């Protein structure tokens, strides 16, 4: 179960990766 | 000829001398010459372990495994008196060489088995009235199988024979006698026996050569578990002289 | 346009959400296999013998480790810095007991690092900007090419890189201090100072900055929003945080120029950095920290112990402790 | 302060010198272990990433300024009170957005964070410290010492550790604890073979 | 780019002191690191067979021969951590080598003093000492004014090249940003990155 | 990137909650013997 | 009492998600415009 | 505590007669085992063979006696095994062996009695440290 | 492993022609300014 | 119930004495004319029946006999432990300074 | 390997817990009228 949880908690972070670097709010120039 | 740096990192070097087809002689034994082995060379070709009977109690089989401590794995530059018996049979009485390799083989599902590949203190037999050796002589007898690891080595946790702690000290106030066969190291003392089967005699030069079956106790982690049984064949060489 | 002029159009677009380039073209399938051999093994690879004493350790999560003791342990003593990719060995299950995992991984990793740097300098080129942000990222490099290529290659194995793991890593540092006394070594303090005054530096400027901002909102809204992404001019007033600081201290201890400050913020850590790295990659070849054993005598010669004493008795300590089964003989001569 | 304060005396706080300095990292190691403290652990992230964000934000805006002298040492094209922004947050963003996937594109969240990263993590270490106060460490993983203690097969860089840390404790606590009269005889000092 | 390949160069000398014993003799320059690590095992293994030791036979703690094993491709090394370097090549060592390695019958029977004497040697001054030259481990006390040539060239070498690397970095990078014309810094009434289409 | 029109708001009132809060709680409340078993 | 001793986690995570999920979606109703 | 005459005062011989060195002696002593011997003895162990050390007691179980500065100068010039048994001046320098240890070469017999008597003074103050090798440091 | 061998050292020539094929294109001329520096 | 047979080994005389049957070679260091010489003959002809049996070495010289002879209240034998004799560790027990 | 059995229940919590109330706070901030 440790080992499941750890796993987990990283691919959690992948995907964090994933919709931070893809699906950031855009910054705009005002 | 061939030089080390002809042989290098190839493998070579942990392979046995051949002899080659034409090779099926036979060298005389004087009864009344003195003998020794100059070189005896053991080459492992496969490790076979027997599976551990899942309690129905038939007959375990020996498996094969898949050799990790790559070629490692032979013994080479043996020496020893070659006896000739009253009774015309031939004990050779190993003395010295590199007579054992550790290695470590890996079974089915991943379990990995440290084993002692060895002879040492050889004493093997031929049968009665070898007045030759020919491709019809074999010669069978046993060796002794020390500790895989010797007394000096430590376990993790600082645990070992020679050396190291007694106890386990990462649980100061644990109950002892649930871990005593892991604080309390044992040194293996065990038998193992061998085949040499003849194959091939040159009788000009005394060279021999063949293929051998071994069986012998593996590695017991210094008496924390219980060993497995392994059988161990390959191919053989040796050079007898007049001495 | 052909084909190929029209590849190397978007290789090196600039439009491209991750910029590719020439460097990322190594730099891409390198770190995937890096980090994908890294992922499996740390999860999955079964015990390694790393001191080549057929006495493996177990790295993986599966076999019994944390996310603090998990490590892919490096490649065995037995090959040394003898090349051990995977058709070297007759199987798998071989390969995996030795170690492969670690060399395959650092080797993709320190190829695919040394491109991201490239990677740096080329797009850098492609935007116009000035070009040494590459030379910044120079110097964690140059420490991940002391610890994983550069100590191995002078101690002669690979078995002495630094694990890929969290405790593997101290482990390297408690031998590394036994071995070379690099505390006592001029060019680790370098380091220290580098990343202690790096985070000094780092707070400081923060808090100035910070400090002298322009209101210019209220305060039930974040003061972040004060400031607007691409605005020409500057969102905090420099003058006045010169002014503070150069108080605190004194005046010409201050910097009133942005740039000569900036350029201060850079070169401090990195070189700082540059030097542990030449640290690490200098006791790599074993000229090693200052030692001061024994070297207050008294009249008599009586030995009178300084604080490098005790020092040296927990080196010592560690010196005879580790790897507590591969040595035969009295010295370890690396 | 606390440290000592926790122990048996200010014998065991860190002595004022570089050499004694390195001491009491060298002891807090063997008898702490204190690397497997999570609270180190922030305390690094914190302190290594300060100086990261230090090195890669003097980098950025030394990459990404504007032209606004003539001459090629780019120093004195800046003077203290002009209004505008001396680099380009806007090509800086866009380079670090390509490079490595995310950028700061408000400079003042990149100050307020280049402000917590390091105060946060010496604030961590800090507590960490005063559970060692207390020898209250994150010295052992129960799991692990249960397995290994049945399994002598079963070794982790934990372990290893632990050994680096057994011999610390005994070579040095003599000479380094001299008011408990340590005699440590040949025979009990942990070595390994040879060394 | 001429620092890019004295940088290059540097990393070359620096390997080249430290392994090579032709162009660096071992007389002149003292014993490689391998050279000393294989003499410690040479001069045990002479030791103890003067005391009477099998040392073809002798298991050590380990499984593995205390004095001698197998390299990974069979060849008879000497054994314990010496066997990283068991590549070493040297004139002292080769008698005893034969076609498979270390000969057991050579080592027997055909070890001269002068081979026991320059495994001593070079045993005792491997190239391990401190900044100030205190020769031997780090542990070692104050008494050897020691460091050997070969880690103060490859050490020297291995620090110069590293910072021609970092040279040739800094030039290159300007050399290209020079030649394009924003060396000095960005054009601001024409910032590239402002005529570029978002990223999203 | 123009904008997606298929877009809907989500709404779930006071009283939706109260009652979605009352289910899971008394559904818990329910299985949870079985989960200790 | 010998129970299962993943029923805790069970349970929690039981209640607490769909509970989550229902919070998330009342309060955002809330800050819609009125 | 000093380096006093009595300190510096070892045997000469294995008949009870004794020799004070002076203080330039010994410094002389300390500088030329350092120079030739120190390579191997460093602390008065001998790592290319830590069996045997020089503290005062093994030179004197050794045969004949070494625990003496005669018996040390003729160790000097002809090395023996511990037992007296083979002169193993061929592996061990020597004033024999300056042939093949030249640093033996220019070792006048003043110099090899004072460093026969740094290796006898030395324990006397070092104590434990002389031939403790490691443990001790 | 033979095959093994064979695919990866293809892959990696691949790549590494990419690279050097690449950065021989012409590079000095992919920047936002002075393209010719011929 | 398991022993550690070296600690057992320190409750014998192998803990009083030097064992002609077990103890390290280096051990004989201890005694004036053993080391190396009479050490190794008398390793290399081990195990003994009784410590006398010394005596009957082949080869040996009467100085040889005679400095046994004055050490015989030195040595002792006990039964072959396999854990110290395996390894050469008589030779070489991993232990230097 | 003998862990603690409540360490499953405990980083479960310690992650959905503050994860949660962030993605009720972003998804109330999205919805309020742009
Ligand atoms: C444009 C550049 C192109 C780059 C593109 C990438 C393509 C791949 C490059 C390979 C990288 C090197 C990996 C192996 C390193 C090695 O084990 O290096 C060691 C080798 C020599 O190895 C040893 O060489 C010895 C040879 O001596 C033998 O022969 C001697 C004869 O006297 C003696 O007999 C001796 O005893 C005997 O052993 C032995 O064989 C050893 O076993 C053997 O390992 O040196 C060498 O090949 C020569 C020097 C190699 C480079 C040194 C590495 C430094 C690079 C990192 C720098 C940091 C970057 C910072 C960024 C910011
Ligand atoms: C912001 C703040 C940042 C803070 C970090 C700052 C980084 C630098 C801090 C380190 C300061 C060094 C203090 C000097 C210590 C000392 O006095 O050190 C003393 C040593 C000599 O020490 C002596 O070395 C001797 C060695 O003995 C050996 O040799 C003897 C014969 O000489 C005998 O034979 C003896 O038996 C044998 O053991 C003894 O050990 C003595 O006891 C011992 O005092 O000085 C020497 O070695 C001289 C040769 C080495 C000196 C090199 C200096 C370091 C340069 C790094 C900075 C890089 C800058 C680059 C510029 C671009
Ligand atoms: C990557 C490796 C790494 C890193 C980054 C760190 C970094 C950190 N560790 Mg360290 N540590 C490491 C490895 C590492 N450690 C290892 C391997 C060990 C051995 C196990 C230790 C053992 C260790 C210990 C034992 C301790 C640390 C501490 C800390 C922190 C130091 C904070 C500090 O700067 O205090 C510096 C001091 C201050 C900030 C106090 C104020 C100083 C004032 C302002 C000075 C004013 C000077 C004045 C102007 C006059 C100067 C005069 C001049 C002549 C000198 C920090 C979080 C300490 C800690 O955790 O702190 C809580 C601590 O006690 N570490
Ligand atoms: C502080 C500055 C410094 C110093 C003092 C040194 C010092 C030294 N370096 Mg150098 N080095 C430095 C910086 C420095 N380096 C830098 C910055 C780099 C680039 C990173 C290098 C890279 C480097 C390399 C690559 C090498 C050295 C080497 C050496 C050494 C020998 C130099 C040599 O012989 O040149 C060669 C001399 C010339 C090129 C001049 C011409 C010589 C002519 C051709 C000689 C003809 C001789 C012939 C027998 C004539 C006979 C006549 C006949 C007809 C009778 C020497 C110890 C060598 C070494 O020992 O490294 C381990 C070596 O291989 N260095
Ligand atoms: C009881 C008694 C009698 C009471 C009587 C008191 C009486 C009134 C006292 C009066 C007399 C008194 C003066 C006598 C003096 C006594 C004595 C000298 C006290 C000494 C105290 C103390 C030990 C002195 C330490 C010296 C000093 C504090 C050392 C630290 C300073 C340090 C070296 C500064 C240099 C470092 C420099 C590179 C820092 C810049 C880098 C970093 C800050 C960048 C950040 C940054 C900087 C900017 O610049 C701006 C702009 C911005 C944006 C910005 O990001
Ligand atoms: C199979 C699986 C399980 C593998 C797992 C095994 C492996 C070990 C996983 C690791 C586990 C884990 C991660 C270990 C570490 C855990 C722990 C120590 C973390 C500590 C937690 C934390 C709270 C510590 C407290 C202190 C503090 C908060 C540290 C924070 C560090 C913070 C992230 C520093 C920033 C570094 C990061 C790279 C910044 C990027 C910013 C970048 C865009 C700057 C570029 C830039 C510069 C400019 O100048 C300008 C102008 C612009 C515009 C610009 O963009
Ligand atoms: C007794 C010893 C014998 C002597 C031997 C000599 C040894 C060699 C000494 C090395 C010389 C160094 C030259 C520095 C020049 C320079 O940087 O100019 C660049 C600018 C110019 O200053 C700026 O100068 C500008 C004018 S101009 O550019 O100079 O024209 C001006 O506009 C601006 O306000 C001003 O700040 O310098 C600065 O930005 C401020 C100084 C920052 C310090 C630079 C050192 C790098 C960091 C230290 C390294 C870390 C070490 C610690 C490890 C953690
Ligand atoms: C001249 C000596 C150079 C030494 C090594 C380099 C140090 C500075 C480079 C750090 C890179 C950080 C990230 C790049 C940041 C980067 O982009 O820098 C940008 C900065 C400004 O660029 P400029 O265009 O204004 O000037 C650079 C050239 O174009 C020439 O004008 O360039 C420099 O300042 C170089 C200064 C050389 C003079 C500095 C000497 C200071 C070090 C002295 C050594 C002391 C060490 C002793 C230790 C105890
Ligand atoms: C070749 C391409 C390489 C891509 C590799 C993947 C890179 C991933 C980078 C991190 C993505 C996640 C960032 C979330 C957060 C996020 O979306 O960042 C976005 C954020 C943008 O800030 P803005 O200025 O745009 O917003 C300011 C306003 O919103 C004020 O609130 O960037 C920063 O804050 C920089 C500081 C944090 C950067 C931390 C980086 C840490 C790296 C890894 C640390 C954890 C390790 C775990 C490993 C198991
Ligand atoms: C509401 C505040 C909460 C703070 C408690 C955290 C203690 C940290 C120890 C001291 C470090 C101080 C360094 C701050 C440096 C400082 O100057 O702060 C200042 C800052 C407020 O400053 P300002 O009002 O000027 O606004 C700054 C912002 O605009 C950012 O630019 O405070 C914070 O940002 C509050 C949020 C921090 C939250 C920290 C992380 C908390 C996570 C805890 C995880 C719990 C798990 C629960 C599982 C169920
Ligand atoms: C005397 C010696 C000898 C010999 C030597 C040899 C003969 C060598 C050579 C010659 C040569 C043959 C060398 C080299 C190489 C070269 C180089 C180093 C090149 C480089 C490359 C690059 C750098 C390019 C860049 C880039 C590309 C990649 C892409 C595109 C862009 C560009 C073009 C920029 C021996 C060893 C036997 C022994 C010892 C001594
Ligand atoms: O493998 Mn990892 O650590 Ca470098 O020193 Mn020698 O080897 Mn082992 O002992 Mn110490
Ligand atoms: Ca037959
Ligand atoms: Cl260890
Ligand atoms: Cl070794
Ligand atoms: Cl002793
Ligand atoms: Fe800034």
């Amino acid at each position: 179960m440790e080992t499941i949880t750890y796993v987990f908690i990283f691919a959690c972070i992948i995907a964090l990766f994933f919709f931070a670097i893809f699906f950031r709010e855009p910054p705009r120039i005002t | 000829t061939l030089t080390y740096d002809d042989i290098v990192g190839t493998g070579l070097a942990n392979k046995c001398p051949t002899l080659d087809d034409t090779a099926r002689g036979a060298y005389p034994i004087d009864s009344s010459q003195t003998y020794r082995i100059a070189r005896l060379c053991l080459q492992p070709t496969t490790f076979l372990v027997k599976e551990e009977p899942k309690n129905k109690r038939q007959e375990a089989e020996f498996v094969p495994t898949k050799l990790v401590t790559r070629e490692t794995t032979s013994l080479d530059q043996i020496q020893g008196e070659l006896k000739v018996n009253s009774d015309g049979s031939l004990t050779f009485v190993e003395e010295d060489g590199i007579d054992f390799q550790p290695v470590t083989v890996q079974m089915a599902g991943g379990e990995r088995i440290p084993l002692l590949f060895t002879v040492k203190n050889l004493v093997a037999s031929t049968q009665p009235n070898v007045t030759s050796i020919t491709t019809s002589t074999d010669f069978k007898g046993e060796f002794n199988v020390p500790s895989y690891r010797t007394a000096n080595f430590l376990d993790p946790k600082g645990r070992g024979l020679a050396s190291g702690y007694d106890s386990a000290i990462a649980l100061p106030q644990a109950k002892e006698e649930e871990l005593a066969r892991a604080n309390v190291k044992r040194f293996s003392l065990t038998k193992g026996q061998i085949s040499l089967n003849v194959a091939k005699v040159d009788g000009r030069t005394g060279e021999i050569a063949g293929t051998f079956e071994s069986e012998q106790l593996s590695d017991d982690d210094m008496g924390a578990h219980e060993p497995h049984e392994v059988k161990i064949q390959g191919v053989f060489y040796a050079s007898i002289e007049p001495a | 346009a052909n084909l190929w002029e029209r590849f190397c159009n978007w290789v090196t677009s600039t439009d491209n959400r991750l910029y590719v380039g020439w460097f990322g073209v190594i730099m891409i399938p390198t770190l995937l296999a890096a980090t994908i051999c890294f992922v499996i093994a740390f999860i999955a690879a079964p015990p390694v013998d790393i001191d080549g004493i057929r006495e493996p350790v177990s790295g993986s999560l599966l076999y019994g480790n944390n996310i603090i003791t998990g490590a892919v342990v490096p490649s065995s003593n037995a090959i040394g810095l003898h090349f051990y990719p995977i058709w070297e060995a007759a199987s798998l299950d071989e390969w995996l007991y030795n170690g492969g995992p670690y060399q395959l991984i650092i080797f993709h990793f320190l190829l695919g690092a040394s491109c991201y740097m490239g990677r740096q300098w080329e797009l850098s080129y492609r935007l116009g900007m000035r070009p040494w942000i590459c030379v910044a990222y120079s110097a964690p490099l140059a420490s991940a090419f002391a610890v994983f290529l550069i100590y191995p290659i002078g101690q002669g194995s690979f078995s002495d890189g630094m694990p890929l793991g969290i405790s593997g890593t101290f482990n390297f540092m408690i031998v590394f201090q036994a071995e070379h006394n690099i505390l006592m070594h001029p060019f680790h303090q370098l380091g220290v100072a580098g990343v202690f005054g790096g985070a000094l530096f780092c707070a400081m400027h923060g808090s100035l900055v910070t400090s002298s901002l322009i209101r210019e909102t209220t305060e039930t809204e974040s003061a972040n929003y004060g400031y607007k992404f691409g605005q020409e001019e500057e969102t905090y007033n420099i003058v006045a945080a010169h002014g503070y600081f150069g108080r605190l201290i004194f005046q010409y201890a201050s910097f009133n120029n942005s740039r000569s400050l900036h350029f201060f913020l850079a070169a401090w850590p990195v070189v700082g950095v540059w030097f542990a790295a030449l640290g690490i990659s200098t006791m790599a070849f074993n000229l090693n920290g200052f030692n001061f054993n024994h070297s207050v005598i008294d009249a008599k010669g009586n030995v009178i112990n300084t604080w490098a004493d005790i020092i040296n008795r927990a080196n010592l300590g560690m010196e005879v402790m580790h790897e507590r089964n591969a040595h035969n003989f009295p010295l370890d001569l690396a | 302060l606390i440290y000592p304060l926790g122990q048996s005396s200010w014998f065991f706080a860190p002595s004022f010198g570089v050499a004694a300095i390195f001491r009491f990292l060298l002891f807090f190691q063997g008898f702490h272990n204190w690397t497997l403290n999570p609270f180190h652990m922030m305390g690094v992230a914190g302190v290594l990433g300060g100086a990261l964000l230090c090195a890669i934000h003097g980098a950025t805006v030394e990459n990404t300024l504007f032209q606004d002298g003539e001459g090629a040492s780019t120093f004195r094209a800046f003077n203290p009170t002009q209004a505008e922004e001396t680099y380009s947050m806007v090509t800086a963003n866009r380079f670090w957005s390509q490079i490595f996937g995310i950028a700061f594109s408000n400079k003042r969240w990149l100050h307020f964070f280049m402000l917590f990263v390091p105060v946060t993590g010496l604030w961590m270490s800090a507590i960490g410290v005063v559970g060692l106060a207390l020898n209250l460490r994150s010295y052992d993983f129960i799991s692990q010492e249960i397995r290994a203690a049945e399994d002598p097969e079963f070794e982790t860089f934990y372990t290893k550790n632990l050994l680096l840390n057994e011999g610390i404790r005994a070579w040095m606590a003599p000479q380094d604890q001299p008011h408990e009269n340590f005699v440590f005889p040949e025979e009990v000092l942990p070595r390994g073979n040879a060394l | 780019y001429s620092l890019g390949a004295l940088s290059m160069m540097g990393f070359i000398a620096t390997c080249f002191v430290w392994f090579n014993n032709t162009v660096y003799p071992s007389e002149f320059y003292g014993p490689t690191g391998p050279e000393a690590s294989q003499a410690q095992a040479m001069t045990f293994l002479i030791r103890d067979q003067k005391l009477g030791a099998n040392v073809g036979s002798a298991q050590g703690p380990t499984g593995l021969g205390k004095y001698l094993m197998r390299s990974p491709t069979g060849e008879i090394i000497f054994g314990g951590e010496t066997m990283r370097f068991w590549d070493f090549r040297g004139p002292w060592l080769e008698p005893l080598r034969g076609p498979n390695g270390l000969d057991l019958n050579k080592i027997k029977n055909d070890i001269q003093p002068w081979q026991e004497r320059r495994a001593a040697e070079y045993m005792t001054h491997a190239p391990l000492g401190s900044l100030n030259s205190v020769g031997g481990v780090a542990t070692e006390i104050n008494s050897v004014n020691f460091v050997s040539p070969r880690s103060w060239l490859a050490t020297s070498h291995f620090v110069l090249a590293f910072f021609f690397l970092v040279g040739h970095l800094w030039h290159a990078g300007r050399a290209r940003a020079a030649a394009a014309g924003f060396e000095k810094g960005i054009d601001r009434e024409s910032e590239p990155v402002l005529s570029m289409p978002s990223l999203d | 990137m123009e904008p997606n029109p298929n877009r809907q708001p989500v709404e779930l009132n006071r009283t939706s909650l109260y009652l979605g809060l009352l289910l899971i709680l008394v559904l818990a409340l329910l299985f949870s013997s079985y989960f200790f078993n | 009492m010998e129970v299962n001793q993943l029923g805790l986690i069970a349970t929690a995570l039981f209640v607490l998600v769909p509970s989550v999920f229902l919070i998330i979606l009342y309060v955002q109703t809330e800050s819609q415009q009125k | 505590a000093e380096l006093t005459p009595e300190v510096l005062t070892v045997p000469l011989n294995s008949e009870g007669k004794t020799i004070t060195l002076t203080e330039k002696q010994y410094l002389e002593g300390k500088r030329l085992f350092q120079y030739a011997c120190a390579s191997c003895h460093v602390g008065g162990i001998t790592k290319t063979n830590p069996s045997l050390d020089l503290r005062t007691e093994t030179l004197a179980l050794a045969t004949p006696p070494r625990d003496n500065i005669e018996g040390l100068v003729d160790y000097m010039k002809n090395p023996t095994t511990y037992d007296g048994e083979q002169e193993i001046a061929e592996v061990h320098p020597s004033l024999r062996s300056a042939d093949i240890f030249p640093k033996m070469r220019n070792l006048t017999e003043k110099d090899l009695v004072a460093i026969a008597g740094h290796i006898l003074v030395e324990p006397k103050i070092l104590g434990d440290k002389w031939g403790g090798g490691k443990v001790y440091y | 492993m033979e095959t093994l061998k064979i695919t990866v050292y293809i892959v990696v020539t691949f790549f590494v022609l990419l690279f050097v094929f690449g950065f021989l294109s012409g590079d000095p001329a992919r920047n936002p300014k002075r393209k010719d520096l011929e | 119930e398991l022993v550690n047979v070296v600690d057992e080994k320190l409750g014998t005389a192998y803990g009083e004495k030097i064992d002609l049957n077990n103890t390290n070679i280096a051990a004989f260091i201890q005694y004036r004319g053993l080391y190396p010489t009479l050490a190794k003959l008398i390793v290399k002809n081990a195990p003994y029946e009784s410590v006398e049996d010394v005596l009957n070495i082949p080869g040996l010289t009467e100085r040889q006999k005679q400095i046994l002879r004055e050490n015989l209240e030195h040595f002792t034998v006990t039964e072959v432990e396999t854990a110290l004799v395996e390894g050469g560790d008589r030779y070489n027990n991993g232990l230097y300074k």
